[PDB]
């Protein structure tokens, strides 16, 4: 068979990630621009909406040296693969758990539909990377909704996860903070109810 | 926006470093028991983020300036950003961050005696060029104490982020310095099962990119997922 | 006083550096062009003078405490003194300097553009123990640029002085640290043609002496020439 | 044949060597005590004299480098190994060459005679070890008086060297130095009258 | 009472066996999931029990004695106790237990069909001497089938219990004997991944060390963590 | 780098360890003098307790041919390691689980505060190795009193651990036995509630 | 490290090297365009001289087979790089030494002042490599001019030299020729007053 060149390994981001990626944490100055985690501006067309949750191990004990990365499509379907603070939307952001409560918070707007190569439409979703001291090679995993249930039930990827009970795993709940509209998305990298973890 | 034109190599989870790796205790409980999901890839996979309008500080990638003068070996950490086709990957961003000449990094969670360096931060920033190269300034270094065994010092080691052009290829890394005798014994190096992998995380020294009188150089490339056009499909 | 009593192994002149290494540019006009003469050992070459009274300081022997603490790679370096034979050579003198973390030397003639560091000297100085055991506890230096070739750089070294039981034991040489790309490349390391004597100069890592948590350790044994008894003189 | 240990090589002293080795002359703070360039205190028995000298390499420069440890035996002909500043002679000392005029100065007494293995008498002389940047392994020389004449005629070391020409390289010249007794001693490392350097 | 003097040489993990071997179908369930957690050594660490007035009974090494002659093959056990220094460990306790010439424990569980030996009871006890040498006389075990896979067969040991200068150093371990067949098959045997480590365990047949017209001999030495003076705490 | 003798690997004591380290458990006549249980005589200065508990296999079964070491301070914090009967107290002692109901018990006195090589305090403990069939290399774990509760929130050994959880598994559960005071002290090797082991 | 392809060994020029580069010399017919000694059109700017010299061996020997080249800024201290045989001035030349008398010449104008990389001046000079029998590669030398004195005295060039006389070999003698200024530049290869060569 035919030979590429070797992709360079990961290596895991370490408990200092925050120096490098999220300065604010690390408790350092920030530079004029930084990626951080408001994907919307108050002005971005779609339904604005509050991403929170936790990071939990194997022992059920919080993660709180999690860094995330999150990919979505703007409230139209979408993909705004030009980043820039000017956009009223942007569809990149970053986050990272809090050293205290462990809680990691995004400000976004709900993402319209995208269809696979297949031309099916996949429900609105979320891609999320996550990082941390610990994780040799970042773990894949998408956000759903659970208020999109007739979307869910059709969606292409989600019934790739063989197991019915696996797929729950991955449905944000609908909640309120602050009187404003809010999906909380837990974490459990390993054991009982252990997040669907992708490879693509 | 972005369109699904590309797909991407897929990963050898045999090549980089496993998920549960018992010497670095830490990944026993960060570490998933159930198998990944394998997804085809679509427009949500293939698109990323791209950098090309971020406003970059004019010393976002010089360690040197960017926080006096840093006390340690000055050093140039340059090299290309390729995919495994060869193909060099122009206008992506490139991240690192690292501790000072001691060893202790400018964070709150380090505790370290090491002294932290009133005129070093430890981060830096670019975007590569048209031919994929990037080049960074800074000082080289110390190895670094931790809690995992009772003597477990990691390598003299620079943290690196990647993006690449879809969130597909986005990766995090570590470079290692060329001859260090504390690579071949740190657990999180030895995460990587292939001694041929690990080779790749080493830069070289490079005198022909030093500077005379001034500073040493080192090479880095990396190589990111190749990327193909669909066909057939 | 002093007595001829003892015999000193004669020095192999082809272990130890030439006077002409012409790549080392000022040994050009440094080198004697007329034979050494050889004389026979009287009590003028067999005796030295014997240190156990020197007034030595408290950190005489601590580089980071003996000038803030200094910024760099805590480093303890250890080792023994024996003579050819095996032997230990208790009470002797070990006298080392060594530029900085950056490579930068405490001395008025040292222009580098690395600065000094505020909490550095670069001299210790101990006496050997019963067993021939010194120690020192300092930081890596860095590698150091000089005018020979339009690009050359020594290798981290620190500079070492022991004195031996005679003024014909007496030793100036340079130690080098494990791994170091550079000292291949150095023409001072390459006044050495045997690569087994280059290798007599690299200090190993030594884990088992190192303070876990606090700092690393470096192993340097030295060994003087042979001492043995006269015999049917 | 037999093979021991091979003894650890040498290495040049390099220019820095005053940092630890000449502090003073480094231009930095020395210790309370340091092997310096006064072998005797004004109360030691013996003749007292200056020794002062410069050092040339091949092209006839001065070496304002150089480094010098001197071993001698007391007016008595002994050789005082117990090293302290308390005593009122020691036979052991260093000094350096200045960096604007290049010389050397050495504060000390006459040494006496002493005899060989073999039972014979040597000229007065002073043990030298020269060591700088450029010098590979240190050069070991003789200093001898030229007031000593007939001593060093018979001397057993200095009949050693084949031609008499090359002997006179090892002669102190006797001089003042405000009107103390002086001996002017001059290294040349290479060339015209390139000093006898010894190998034992 | 005892002084935090020393400090010892960190465990070598990889060199031991894991916790979770399968194949030793009892670990399986005996075996922490969680990763040990390191401390620094402290006096609790550093110290242990001195057992040079415990009342030892004079045939207390002596097998032959101890409990008619036993029936097996007569041999002398005997070795040196050092640690990683290679220094001696004197004044330490040795214990040992073992199976008769048949395969047959003197406890209440074993159910081998192989007959008890009216005159071996299996157990000794001594200290090391001046030098570290140790020394027993018993009678060669014999092989044990026990229950792991269907037809496992432990190969002929003597259990070994050694305790050091400190609780650091104290280590239980088995004895085997060269040449045995059985050695490679051992799923306990093979718990250790190095098979240089395995040599360790393998007393050596020594016909210097045997009673001529009498007795067989074994050495066996026994290497504990090695003891360091602190330096720089 | 350097490199020493390597340690001799260890080896799982095996099922009959009793044969010949707890000789009466065996079921076979004992020696004049035994190390055994008894840490401290009756008359022994200090608090005398009573020490007891169970071990459990990652199946929660005990698990009966387990061996246990300890070593402690005196109620002075002192160290006392000249091992003799004679002594009114013994820091080193052995215990063992029955065949039977599968615990084991030692009778001493509460140890005294030692202080870690950083001169900081640590809370009472007892040091403690469990050897057993089915345990290639013995593990070592901390015995800490419920009733120290002060002195436990500051033992830097203690703290070393990082989730809290985990550290209430090795604070033994006071009590009292036939009117005297009892500590229980159970070990789980495996699964939930697994006790922290310890690496020095 | 890193490596790169390695460059052309260099080999001497040999003899005969007039027949390819000093035509002329070789006493063989010259082509339409040839590169010589001639920088300078009478009419180009600046202070129009001649300069000429001879080339020692290590004995003292003329070297009649030399072959020169050079490299110098205009009167306004650029370097015209554009080589054509129109221009009033080139920056590029040629010369060898005549096979009796053993002398070039050159016809030019003296070069002003260009700054080094650092920004500093340096003072007048031209570049030249030497080729000939015997030299296995080209010996890289700088004319200074005796008259620019003040200049001389701060070039950072000059000043990399160690030995003060060993500056004095790259200054020039001013005299006049037929009532036109020259300067003369002897090279001596080797020995007494070895004139200084670089590396760059
Ligand atoms: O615990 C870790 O994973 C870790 C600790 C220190 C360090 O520098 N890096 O890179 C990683
Ligand atoms: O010129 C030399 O000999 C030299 C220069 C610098 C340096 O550090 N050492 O060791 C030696
Ligand atoms: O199950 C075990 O671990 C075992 C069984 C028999 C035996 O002799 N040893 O040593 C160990
Ligand atoms: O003397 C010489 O250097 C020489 C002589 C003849 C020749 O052909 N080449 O090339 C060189
Ligand atoms: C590493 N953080
Ligand atoms: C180096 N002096
Ligand atoms: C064997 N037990
Ligand atoms: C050919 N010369
Ligand atoms: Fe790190
Ligand atoms: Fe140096
Ligand atoms: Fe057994
Ligand atoms: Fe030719």
């Amino acid at each position: 068979p035919i030979e590429l060149l070797p992709e360079t390994p990961s290596q895991t981001a370490g408990p200092y990630v925050h120096i490098g990626l999220a300065l604010e944490a690390a408790g350092n100055p920030t530079r004029d621009q930084e990626i951080w985690n408001r994907l919307a501006k108050p002005d971005a067309p779609g339904e604005h909406i509050l991403l929170l949750g936790q990071v939990y191990d194997g022992n059920g004990h919080l993660v709180r040296d999690s860094f995330l990365e999150v990919w979505q499509a703007d409230a139209n379907g979408e993909y705004q693969d030009a980043y820039n603070l000017e956009n009223a939307f942007n569809s990149f952001g970053r986050t990272a758990t809090t050293f205290d409560a462990g809680e990691w918070t995004l400000h976004t707007v709900k993402p319209g539909v995208v269809n696979n190569a297949a031309g099916v439409p996949m429900a609105p979703h979320i891609n999320i990377s996550l990082f941390a001291r610990g994780i040799n090679i970042h773990l894949h995993t998408r956000l759903y909704f659970d208020d999109e249930a007739q979307a869910n039930a059709k969606c292409p990827v989600l019934n790739l996860i063989e197991q019915p009970q696996r797929r729950e795993t991955l449905i944000a709940k609908r909640c309120e903070v602050d009187g404003k509209t809010a999906y909380r998305f837990d974490i459990r990298i390993q054991g009982e109810g252990e997040t669907v973890f992708f490879d693509f | 926006p972005a369109q699904d034109n590309s797909r991407f190599v897929i990963r050898d989870r045999n090549w980089h470093p496993k998920a549960l790796t018992p010497d670095y205790k830490t990944s026993i409980a960060r570490s998933p028991r159930q198998a990944l999901v394998s997804i085809p890839q679509s427009i949500s996979e293939t698109t990323g983020p791209n950098f090309s309008h971020l406003g970059f500080g004019a010393h976002d990638h010089d360690l040197l300036l960017n926080f006096g003068l840093p006390i340690g070996e000055r050093i140039i950490v340059a090299g290309r950003v390729v995919d495994q086709y060869g193909k060099p990957v122009p206008n992506t961003l490139v991240e690192m961050w690292q501790a000072n000449a001691g060893g202790r990094y400018r964070h709150k969670n380090d505790r370290y005696l090491a002294p932290l360096d009133p005129n070093f931060g430890g981060v830096g920033r670019c975007l590569t060029d048209s031919d994929g190269y990037y080049s960074f300034r800074t000082i080289k270094p110390g190895p670094y104490p931790w809690r995992n065994g009772p003597n477990d010092w990691r390598p003299a080691h620079i943290h690196f982020g990647i993006s690449g052009p879809s969130i597909a290829t986005k990766l995090i890394t570590q470079l290692y310095f060329e001859g260090d005798p504390l690579i071949p014994m740190c657990p999180i190096v030895k995460s990587i099962a292939n001694p041929e992998a690990v080779q790749q995380l080493i830069a070289k020294l490079d005198m022909n990119n030093a500077n005379p009188m001034d500073c040493l150089a080192y090479r880095f490339d990396i190589v990111l997922r190749g990327q193909r056009k669909t066909h057939f499909e």
